[PDB]
């Protein structure tokens, strides 16, 4: 229904970034989670995951966003910390809900997650 | 694996917008039914619309509407409205990370 | 035929044909927002 995420930060780049994706209004265990963000400019960009029943954690491979992902189910809240930390990590990340199981979804948001790392 | 869809349409209201989900490499599905429909407006989180373009329903409105063949998905909104219409989402699945659309906002005139 | 009803109510009208797909409870558009209703508890049935 509602997912709330940890404010903005300004980092240089190379360093871990934490985040929080705090849980309003659904079961946080019943449903994968992830960190998926909206660059500038760019795309949504599916980036950092986890999933419902067990533990997921993949992302594009890629060069790895590497992000570190946990849960605290009694938090209901789910950590986004960027390994790999560089300039092109400024962006809007939105920890993101999925549905039930099908061909989807992800069903609500986050409100975003304003970062920057530069100079 | 990768898409690609159709960047912008400029329109008027009460009108259909065709938006093409072009997906390099996997189309669709082995089930028949993937790929996906999502919408981030400007200055708003992302907000899913579509899921294997033929599908979702209640809370997606009924403008929302389409299909996909193949690497191709057509999102098809009917009777356009100018505050209805903001970027546009297609998830891939079945390969690679899901990803997403290189976003897609039909612009409306008048 | 097996089943009884206290209350049972008729509403009687014309759409479209391309209408007629809409109207299902769960189905929105121009029909249901507008011109008559769906419930969303609606149960029943339907005959066009």
């Amino acid at each position: 229904v509602k997912l709330v995420e940890s404010g903005g930060g300004l980092v240089k780049p190379g360093g871990s970034l934490r985040l929080s994706c705090a849980a309003s209004g659904f079961t946080f265990t019943n449903y994968g989670m992830s960190w998926v963000r909206q660059a500038p400019g760019k795309r949504l960009e599916w980036v950092a995951e986890i999933s419902s029943g067990g533990s997921y954690t993949y992302y594009p491979d890629t060069v790895t966003g590497r992000f570190t992902i946990s849960r605290d189910n009694a938090k209901n809240t789910l950590y986004l910390q960027m390994n790999s930390l560089r300039a092109e990590d400024t962006a809007v990340y939105y920890c993101a809900r999925f549905r039930y199981g099908g061909g989807g979804t992800v069903d609500y948001w986050g409100q975003g997650t304003l970062v920057t790392v530069s100079s | 694996i990768v898409l690609t869809q159709s960047p912008t349409l400029s329109l008027s209201p009460g009108e259909r917008a065709t938006l093409s989900c072009r997906a390099s490499e996997s189309v669709d599905n082995y089930g028949i039914s993937f790929m996906n429909w999502f919408q981030q407006k400007p200055g708003q989180a992302p907000r899913l619309l579509i899921y294997a373009a033929s599908n979702q329903g209640s809370g997606i409105p009924s403008r929302f509407s389409g299909s996909g063949s193949g690497t191709d998905f057509s999102l098809t909104i009917s009777s356009l409205e100018p505050e209805d219409f903001a970027v546009y989402f297609c998830q891939q699945s079945k390969e690679v990370p899901r990803i997403f659309g290189q976003g897609t906002k039909v612009e409306i005139l008048k | 035929n097996d089943l009884c009803f206290t209350n049972v109510y008729a509403d009687s009208f014309v759409i479209r044909g391309d209408e007629v797909r809409q109207i299902a409870p769960g189905q929105t558009g121009k029909i249901a927002d507008y011109n008559y209703k769906l419930p969303d508890d609606f149960t029943g049935c339907v005959i066009a």
